[PDB]
């Protein structure tokens, strides 16, 4: 149900 | 009237995840070298933990990171691991400098982002082994006789890592491992 794109995840790293 | 949740909530993951650490110590047992680090269930807490721990390529020989769903221990004798196996990727020594950390991050993102669609309930976790003879990264599956789930996970994983089509990775059952033959290849 909760699915996330790699580029969306990588935007919260900093 | 209430505050808009998107301005303040942490972004929730589908699953809680646990990061484990294996310390290379021949005086202790395997069971006692394997220890929990911490758990997280949001994108923000995942990065809080990733950003302060060592990269795999900087670990000492014999150590492992393991990321598994809350409730599943990173050992094959666990209830959700014993009928499954793992998509195994073997890396040459030169890959340690160039691919190990990038592959392991991508692997983390596939798990926590649920990149295997409806076969994501078949995923148990992933392990990176830091070894002098060659590092290994692997995604563990709960049932090796679920052909379509295992096949889909293997294929999506291989293209997420950017592996060339000619490079073949194998899926090996934990019960056979306990020179191992591949049940599946992509
Ligand atoms: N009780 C228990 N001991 C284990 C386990 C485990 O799950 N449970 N594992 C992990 C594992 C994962 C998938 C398939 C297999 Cl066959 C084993 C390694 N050990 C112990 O370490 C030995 C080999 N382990 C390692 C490798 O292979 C490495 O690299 C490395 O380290 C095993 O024979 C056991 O004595």
């Amino acid at each position: 149900k909760k699915r996330y794109d790699r580029e969306f995840l990588l935007g919260f790293q900093f | 009237e209430v505050a808009n949740p998107e301005h303040y909530i942490k972004h929730p993951l589908q699953n809680r995840w646990a990061l484990w650490f294996f310390k290379n110590d021949k005086s202790k047992t395997w069971q006692a070298n394997l220890r929990l680090i911490s758990k997280f269930d949001t994108v923000e807490d995942f990065w809080a933990l990733y950003n302060h721990i060592q990269l795999s390529s900087n670990l000492m020989p014999g150590c492992d990171y393991s990321l598994f769903k809350d409730g599943i221990e990173p050992m094959w004798e666990d209830e959700k691991n014993k009928r499954g196996g793992r998509w195994l990727i073997t890396l040459n020594k030169q890959q340690r400098r160039s691919d190990l950390d990038r592959f392991w991050l991508e692997t983390l993102l596939c798990l926590i982002g649920e990149s295997f669609d409806d076969y994501s309930d078949d995923v148990c976790g992933a392990v990176v082994n830091v070894r002098a003879k060659g590092d290994k990264i692997a995604i563990w599956t709960t049932e090796c006789e679920n052909r379509e789930a295992v096949t889909h996970i293997g294929r999506v994983y291989k293209e997420r890592l950017g592996l060339p089509p000619k490079i073949v990775i194998g899926y090996q059952s934990h019960a056979d491992t306990a020179t191992t033959k591949n049940r599946f290849v992509v």
